[PDB]
């Protein structure tokens, strides 16, 4: 984006009773996620681990313990509510940081500033044979 | 845990343990490998197998003379059962000793199943001293194993990769020596030693400088009276170990079998192992290593390419693929060794070798089935490990235009042609069975298919059997076949084949025929799977690049209309099925053939073998009530064990159903649930594994619920073959 | 800790970008196709083995392979 | 022009393809330099359900 | 007489086994009445039971020492001791029939390819077309020689290959 | 049916006829019911097929013709207050009718 948008851990929560599928020991050793976004009203939707929720008016914020469940939120929240969140990643020392829309836009659309990574100029197949590379890793690299 | 590999060992789940294993000896994926390294791993590795095998047998020497009754046993052999090794279970009750103490020892016991006692007796041994001094001779040979292991990887004693690739030379050590003065001397063994101990002589260590063999000596070896060694052969009426009816001979070429003990001419094997000596030395002497004479083996297989070119380049380019390639070496090995271990199951109860084997009945059908199950676990290796080939060490540059490319340009019509031949035996076969099963259903007995196999019984008349009337040229005196060998092995040889009472050349019926073609669809359709996960190892139509993935990986996802059990290691796991149920076939039709000969009632087979409600009420429902009976609520007999093992194969095998109906996915959302009640409890919460669980990975569940499959399939029918032929003694 | 290549066959679909829950895809300018578009994978260290962007990939043969190898914590999906 | 003509039917020669030494109609074919230009429509569905695919011009060679 | 077996008609063991499976029918007819419809039908399973035993005693079969008939499958010792109709000769009716299926199904399957949408014409057959193909296949045997002859049988290489 | 093998199948069952022999109940149902001859199960039989057309007719009607909305399904009060007592209540009644007066005294 312009900046990435520092995190503010005090903002109000959803209104949600609780559930089972919340985070665990291996959130407070290694490492948890965050998500966060605006809403225009109050509505309901559905939490990816356990039940339903009642979002709340202006910004929200949660705690999940895999990048899956955020993601997992994000495609409803664009898709139903036409919404624009953003998670980071959050570590046991305390370091932050900011993944999904890491250059402000979302993966699926182009930008100028993006460098290509792990792009080969071959087509598939037409690669040499695992006996040229046997005594080292990788055929495919 | 892993040092060989840290991919693995940064893996924090219990993964790590798992593959730890199962990677343990596959040195070429290892980190920081190198080929020079890998052959030395290797040649130290092939030491230690060595020193667990002369362990191994000297295990049964000492448990045999020490808690056995071979010294009993060699008086009375036939009445007497042999004795593998005592029972020591405290947890036993007082009415097992007394059943399980049989045996003429004190304690309770097991009794022996191998055929060691008949093996030992009749090479000389005749004491349980004998056995003390051999089981330390292989504990140390085992030592010295151990020693070179250790000494041949040290940073000299090191070989180099050139030493190993000297083809010329370890065929010419190896076929003269290993093979050729190996079987001389086991001649210069049984000549001056076994042969006195049948006609009473007792030879060993003391006395066999000053007893000569033969009264002669070697005079007649040097001026060239080579048939003095065959004058005054052994008698009929010759007991095995005393010297009424003995004889001078050592080299002879009676044929036949000897009448008391039912079992090959000692004389006979000694001058067997004597030419086998002769053929394998001059073939020693053939390839070229250090001098100027010998063959060349790259010379020969470029030479050997047709004109017109039926086979393209030919077996150019194979020399370098070979030699450099472990997987073809180690697949050609099994191939044959997996063939020459049927032969010993094919050829042993035909022609038993040793004394007083054909009478131990429950002895011989434990070598058949023991042996013939290696044969197919070890084939299906051949191809697995000639797959692998075609991923790791196959290079299609090199090997252009050569047969190997040649076969691998057009495996759509090998693949093809297998199927319709499985298909072909499959349809039919079973059609006729279903059309028998139900004829006889309806009281029509006479409206069955039954078809004679007359090529086999061709064969038999053509070998000596006067039986079926075809009066081929061994079967007429008038032809030179029967002129020729008269003087020799004929004699001997069509008095037994024409014996109804051995296992030599049985009768055939009807029922024979439909068995040798339902083992002919396991062999073709069992090849198919396996020729297939070869061919297609390197690349499918679904799959255009699996040589990129490796041998063993579990799918490529449910794209492409799903991708489950594509790859070559999920195609040797689905023939084992097939292997075990073709071993099946072959191993039901030998016990129960043989059965009906023990108990005399040879048309029980001829008549019922042809439907197959027979099988399931003659053989395998009647032969298991002294079996189920082992533990009854009344009491206990001597066959309790066996029961009970025949409820833990009926157990194992079900247990691997698990892991091969339900998949993965299921037992992960579960395994998560755990771990939620692990961390809330009050205070099991305290305690915290160190590595986190998960559940088995796909490739392992196959692995693991075939071994869980195939022990049952083993146990199970171990317990049925030993405990109906021990019970009813015939 | 899985291996994501995608090669020269792209076309710019954007259905493999769409597809990856962890967002390990996304989209670089590029001169070879009509879309002026091709993938990328920078952070493959978030990546799972799902195949669902194999699954999406129209091309005769797949413009992206995931090549699964040692697995990891992020890989294995544990919560725990 | 650069390439085959419009509604031209011709033979493919990719080992990796599920239409291997088959035949397609041309559907279209771009002359901005791209690799793969040639458009290729057949009837026969792959495994995944997709009846087009982008080929080159020296991938694809004539009918029969 | 070959292989040891003796025909069907000087067999006693298969005389034996005619005794016997008409002495289970009339244990189970003496309970009946003589005019009634289960009696007629037991009568008749007699009638057809001494009828297979004497027609395939008549046909030289040979019977084993189990009693029951034994077929032979080598055209030379079918036709030397007269055994052809057992094994030899239904492999030619075989073949005809199978035959005919085959070259039936690929001459539909070739037409209806030459037309548009051709999978419809596999879940919607032509009826019409496939009768008259049907009707038209009593000589197949010329049709594959004059097809392999000519060269119209097989494709060359433009089948799809893996590697 | 007497063709290959498959009449032995007609085992002896007993009262001059041979056939199969069912495990079904339906003998001890048809007695416990005034059931004496052969008719009443001609016409029981007849009545099954002009019931089960109507209620095949009733398929065609009721989709092809004149189906209801989704207001009629709705009305479940409706459904449990018919279903009970008309079914289960006056069916149960019935039965008692034919039971009291006819299979009592049979
Ligand atoms: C009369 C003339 C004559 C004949 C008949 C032959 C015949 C042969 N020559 Mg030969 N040769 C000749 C003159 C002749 N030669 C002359 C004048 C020279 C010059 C010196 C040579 C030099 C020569 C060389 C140098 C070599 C031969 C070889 C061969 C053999 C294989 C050739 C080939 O194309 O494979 C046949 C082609 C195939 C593609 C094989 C088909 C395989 C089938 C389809 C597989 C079926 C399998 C299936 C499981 C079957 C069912 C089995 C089931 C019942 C168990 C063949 C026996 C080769 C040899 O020795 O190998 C044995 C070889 O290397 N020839
Ligand atoms: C009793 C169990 C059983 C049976 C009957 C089969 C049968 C078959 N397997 Mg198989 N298999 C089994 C267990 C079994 N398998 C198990 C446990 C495994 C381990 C996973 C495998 C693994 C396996 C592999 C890996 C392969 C096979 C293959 C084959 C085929 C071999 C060709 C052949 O002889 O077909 C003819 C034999 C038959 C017995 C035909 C069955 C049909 C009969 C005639 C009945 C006909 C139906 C009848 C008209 C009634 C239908 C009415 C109904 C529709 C209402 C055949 C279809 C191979 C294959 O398909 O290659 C061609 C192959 O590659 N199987
Ligand atoms: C001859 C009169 C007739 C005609 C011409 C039609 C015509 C039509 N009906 Mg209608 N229908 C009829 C009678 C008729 N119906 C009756 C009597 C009923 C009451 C059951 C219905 C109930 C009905 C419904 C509920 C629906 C239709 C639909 C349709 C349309 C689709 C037809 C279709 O898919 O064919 C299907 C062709 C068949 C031959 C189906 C045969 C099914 C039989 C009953 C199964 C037999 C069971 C078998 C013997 C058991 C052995 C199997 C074993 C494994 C156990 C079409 C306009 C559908 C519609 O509106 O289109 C979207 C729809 O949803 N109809
Ligand atoms: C001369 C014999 C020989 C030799 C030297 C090798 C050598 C090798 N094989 Mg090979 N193989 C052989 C015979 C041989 N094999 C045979 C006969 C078969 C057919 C069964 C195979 C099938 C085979 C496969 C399918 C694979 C290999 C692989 C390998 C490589 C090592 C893998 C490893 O470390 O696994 C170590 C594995 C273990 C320690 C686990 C084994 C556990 C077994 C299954 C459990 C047995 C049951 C249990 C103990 C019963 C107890 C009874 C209970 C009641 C108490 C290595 C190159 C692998 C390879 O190269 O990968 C690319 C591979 O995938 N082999
Ligand atoms: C691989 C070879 C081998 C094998 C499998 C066995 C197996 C056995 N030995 Mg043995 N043993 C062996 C070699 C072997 N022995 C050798 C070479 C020696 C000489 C030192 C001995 C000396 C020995 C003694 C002294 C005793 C055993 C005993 C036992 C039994 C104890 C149970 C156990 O866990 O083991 C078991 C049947 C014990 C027993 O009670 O056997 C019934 C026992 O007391 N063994
Ligand atoms: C005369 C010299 C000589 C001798 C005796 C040997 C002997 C041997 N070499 Mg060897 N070698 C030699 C020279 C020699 N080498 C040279 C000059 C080189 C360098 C070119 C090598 C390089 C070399 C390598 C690189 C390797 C060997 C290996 C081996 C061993 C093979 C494994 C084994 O036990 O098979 C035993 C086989 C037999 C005893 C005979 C054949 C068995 C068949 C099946 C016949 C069966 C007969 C009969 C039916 C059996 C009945 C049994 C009875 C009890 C019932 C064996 C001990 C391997 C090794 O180190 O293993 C530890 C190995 O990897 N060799
Ligand atoms: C693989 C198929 C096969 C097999 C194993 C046999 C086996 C046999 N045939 Mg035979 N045969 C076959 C196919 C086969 N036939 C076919 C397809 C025909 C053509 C119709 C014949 C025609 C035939 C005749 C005419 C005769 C035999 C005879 C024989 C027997 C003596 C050996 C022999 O053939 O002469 C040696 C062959 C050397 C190549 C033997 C049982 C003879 C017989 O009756 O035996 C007593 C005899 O006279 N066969
Ligand atoms: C008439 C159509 C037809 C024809 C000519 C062939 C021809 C052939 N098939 Mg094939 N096949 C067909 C249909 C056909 N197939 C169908 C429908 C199936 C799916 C069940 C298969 C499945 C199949 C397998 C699995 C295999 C073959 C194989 C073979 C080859 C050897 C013959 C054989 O094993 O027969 C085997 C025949 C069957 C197993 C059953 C065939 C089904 C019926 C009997 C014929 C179809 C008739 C059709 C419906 C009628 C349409 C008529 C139209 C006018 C309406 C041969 C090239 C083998 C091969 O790989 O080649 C070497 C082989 O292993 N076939
Ligand atoms: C896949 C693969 C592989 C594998 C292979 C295999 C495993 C094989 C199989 C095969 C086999 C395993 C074979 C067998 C063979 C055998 C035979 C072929 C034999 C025969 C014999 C004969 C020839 C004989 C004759 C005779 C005599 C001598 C006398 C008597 C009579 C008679 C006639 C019998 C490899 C590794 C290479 C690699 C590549 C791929
Ligand atoms: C078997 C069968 C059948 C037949 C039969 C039937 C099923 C019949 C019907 C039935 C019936 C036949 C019924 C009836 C009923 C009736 C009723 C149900 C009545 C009652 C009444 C009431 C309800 C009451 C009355 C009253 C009173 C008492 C008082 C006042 C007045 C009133 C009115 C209220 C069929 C073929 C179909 C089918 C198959 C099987
Ligand atoms: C039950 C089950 C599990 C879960 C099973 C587990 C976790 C059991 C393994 C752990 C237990 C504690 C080991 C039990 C001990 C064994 C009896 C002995 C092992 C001996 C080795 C050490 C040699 C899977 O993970 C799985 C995966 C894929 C397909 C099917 C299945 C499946 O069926």
């Amino acid at each position: 984006p312009w900046k990435q948008p520092e995190l503010d851990p005090d903002t109000p929560s959803p209104i949600f009773g609780g559930s089972t599928g919340g985070l665990l020991r291996k959130a407070q050793v290694e490492e948890f996620y965050v998500i966060t976004w605006e809403s225009p009203k109050e509505q309901i939707f559905e939490m990816p681990t356990g039940g339903a929720a009642i979002m709340r008016k202006g910004p929200n914020l949660l705690k999940f313990a895999r990048k899956e469940q955020c993601m997992a939120l994000t495609t409803q929240l664009r898709s139903k509510f036409r919404q624009t969140p953003c998670f980071y990643r959050v570590y046991a020392d305390g370091k932050v940081q900011y993944l999904h829309p890491k250059d402000g836009v979302y993966p699926e659309k182009v930008n100028a500033g993006r460098v290509g990574v792990n792009q080969n100029m071959r087509s598939i197949g037409k690669n040499v044979d695992p006996i040229k590379v046997v005594k080292f890793t990788g055929s495919e690299p | 845990f892993p040092k060989f590999s840290q991919g693995l060992a940064q893996d924090p789940s219990t993964r790590r343990i798992w593959y730890g294993l199962a990677t343990a000896h596959d040195f070429e994926s290892h980190d920081g490998m190198t080929e020079e390294n890998l052959y030395q791993k290797i040649f130290a590795s092939h030491f230690g197998q060595l020193a667990i095998i002369f362990l191994w047998t000297s295990g049964n020497l000492f448990h045999v003379a020490w808690q056995g009754n071979f010294e009993q046993w060699v008086t009375d052999p036939i009445h007497v059962r042999p004795i593998a090794h005592a029972i020591w279970d405290p947890h036993f009750g007082q009415p097992a000793v007394e059943a399980f103490t049989r045996g003429g020892a004190s304690g309770p016991v097991n009794i022996a199943t191998s055929g060691v006692y008949q093996w030992w007796y009749t090479i000389g041994l005749r004491s349980n001293q004998e056995l003390y001094v051999s089981s330390v001779f292989l504990a140390l040979v085992s030592a010295v194993f151990l020693f070179a292991g250790w000494l041949h990887l040290q940073p000299n004693f090191q070989p180099s990769l050139s030493w190993f690739k000297d083809a010329e030379s370890r065929l010419n050590h190896h076929l003269a020596g290993l093979f050729g003065v190996s079987s001389l001397a086991w001649t210069g063994h049984l000549v001056h030693v076994a042969i006195p101990e049948s006609r009473g002589q007792h030879v060993g260590w003391d006395n066999f400088l000053s007893v000569l063999p033969h009264p002669q000596g070697l005079t007649p070896f040097w001026s060239g009276n080579w048939a003095a060694y065959a004058q005054n052969p052994d008698t009929a009426s010759h007991a095995f170990g005393t010297a009424d009816g003995s004889g001078t001979a050592i080299l002879t070429f009676l044929g036949g079998f000897h009448p008391q003990t039912q079992s090959l001419w000692l004389s006979d094997m000694a001058h067997h192992h004597l030419a086998i000596a002769v053929l394998f030395i001059v073939a020693g002497h053939m390839y070229r290593t250090n001098f100027g004479i010998g063959h060349r083996l790259e010379a020969i297989l470029e030479a050997h390419t047709p004109p017109a070119g039926g086979l393209g380049a030919g077996h150019k380019g194979l020399f370098h693929t070979v030699n450099n390639s472990l997987h073809f070496q180690l697949g050609l090995a099994l191939a044959s060794v997996g063939t020459i271990t049927s032969l010993v199951a094919q050829h042993m109860y035909s022609l038993p070798p040793y004394a007083y084997l054909a009478v131990d009945f429950t002895t011989q059908a434990s070598l058949y089935t023991h042996h013939q199950y290696i044969a197919g676990f070890i084939m299906c290796g051949a191809f697995a490990h000639g797959a692998i080939f075609f991923i790791r060490d196959y290079d299609p540059e090199q090997n252009k235009g050569n047969v190997l490319a040649r076969v691998l340009d057009h495996k759509e019509a090998i693949i093809s042609h297998l199927s319709w031949v499985s298909l072909f035996l499959g349809f039919h076969t079973l059609g006729l069975y279903v059309h028998n099963d139900v004829v006889q259903a309806f009281g029509t007995p006479e409206k069955q298919i039954l078809i004679e196999p007359v090529f086999a019984q061709w064969i038999q008349a053509a070998q000596g059997k006067s039986l079926y009337g075809f009066d081929l040229l061994l079967a007429s005196s008038s032809s030179p076949a029967y002129s020729a060998g008269q003087s020799l092995w004929l004699p001997g040889w069509l008095e037994a084949i024409n014996n109804n009472q051995n296992s030599l050349f049985l009768t055939i019926g009807p029922g024979d025929f439909l068995v040798h073609h339902a083992i002919a669809l396991g062999l073709h359709t069992t090849t198919l799977i396996l020729v297939k996960g070869a061919l297609d190892a390197r690349g499918s139509k679904l799959m255009p690049d699996k040589k990129d993935f490796g041998y063993s990986f579990p799918c490529d996802g449910p794209g492409r209309g799903g991708t489950c059990d594509i790859s070559a290691y999920d195609a040797f796991y689905l023939a084992v099925f097939w292997m075990l149920n073709t071993i099946g076939w072959v191993t039901f039709y030998w016990h129960w053939k043989h059965l009906t000969l023990w108990q005399g009632n040879v048309s029980q087979f001829d008549e019922s073998s042809t439907y197959l409600m027979g099988w399931l009420r003659d053989y395998l429902w009647l032969n298991s009530s002294q079996l189920i009976n082992g533990y009854n609520p009344f009491g206990m007999n001597s066959l309790s064990v066996w029961a009970w093992t025949f409820l833990f194969g009926h157990l194992v095998y079900a247990t691997g159903f698990m892991f091969l109906i339900s998949w993965r996915g299921y037992w992960q959302e579960l395994i998560e649930t755990l771990v939620w009640a692990h961390e809330k409890t009050p205070l099991a919460n305290l305690v915290y594994w160190k590595d986190k669980p998960v559940a088995l990975s796909i490739v392992q569940a196959r692995l693991v619920g075939l071994a869980h499959f195939s022990v049952g399939y083993i146990f199970t029918y171990a317990a049925f073959l030993i405990a109906s032929t021990a019970g009813r003694f015939g | 800790a899985h291996v994501v290549k995608i090669y020269d066959t792209c076309i710019g679909c954007t259905q493999c970008v769409r597809a990856c829950p962890l967002d390990v895809l996304e989209m670089v300018p590029w001169d070879g196709c009509k879309a002026a578009q091709m993938a990328s994978s920078p952070r493959t260290e978030d990546c799972v083995g799902c195949k669902r962007c194999e699954t999406a990939c129209p091309t005769d043969f797949l413009s992206v392979r995931v090549y699964l190898g040692n697995e990891s914590t992020r890989s294995l999906g544990l919560a725990y | 022009e650069i390439g085959p003509k419009r509604g031209s039917l011709v033979k493919v020669l990719r080992p990796e393809s599920y239409w291997y030494n088959q035949v397609g109609k041309v559907v279209s074919v771009d002359q901005s330099g791209i690799r793969y230009p040639v458009v290729v429509r057949f009837e026969n569905q792959n495994y995944a359900g997709v009846s087009t695919n982008n080929y080159a011009l020296d991938e694809i060679e004539e009918v029969k | 007489d070959i292989a040891g077996l003796t025909p069907c008609s000087e067999s006693k063991a298969y005389n034996k086994l005619e005794r016997k499976e008409l002495k289970v029918l009339d244990k189970r007819l003496k309970q009946y009445e003589p005019g009634s419809a289960p009696y007629l039908a037991l009568q008749a399973t007699k009638e057809r039971t001494e009828n297979r035993f004497k027609t395939y005693a008549k046909q030289g079969l040979l019977c084993g020492n189990d009693g029951l008939p034994h077929l032979i499958s080598d055209p030379g010792l079918a036709l030397r001791f007269n055994h052809a109709g057992e094994v030899f000769i239904p492999t030619f009716g075989f073949l005809y029939v199978a035959g005919y299926i085959g070259h039936v199904g690929r001459q539909y399957i070739i037409l209806s390819k030459e037309d548009a949408k051709p999978t419809d014409k596999e879940i919607i057959l032509d009826v019409p077309l496939a009768l008259k193909l049907a009707f038209q296949g009593w000589a197949w045997p010329l049709a594959s020689i004059q097809e392999l002859r000519n060269g119209s049988l097989l494709e060359k290489d433009e089948n799809i290959t893996v590697s | 049916w007497p063709i290959v093998g498959q009449e032995i199948l007609n085992g002896d069952v007993g009262g001059g006829f041979q056939g199969i022999q069912i495990t079904s109940g339906f003998f001890q149902l048809w007695r416990a019911s005034g059931i004496t001859s052969e008719l009443q199960l001609y016409s029981t039989a007849i009545g099954g097929l002009v019931l089960a057309a109507a209620c095949f007719f009733a398929g065609w009607f009721h989709y092809h013709k004149a189906a209801p909305k989704l207001e009629w399904f709705q009305n479940v009060e409706s459904m449990l207050n018919h279903h009970l007592a008309g079914l289960l209540g006056l069916g149960s009644l019935a039965w008692a009718g034919h039971q009291i007066h006819v299979s009592l005294p049979v």
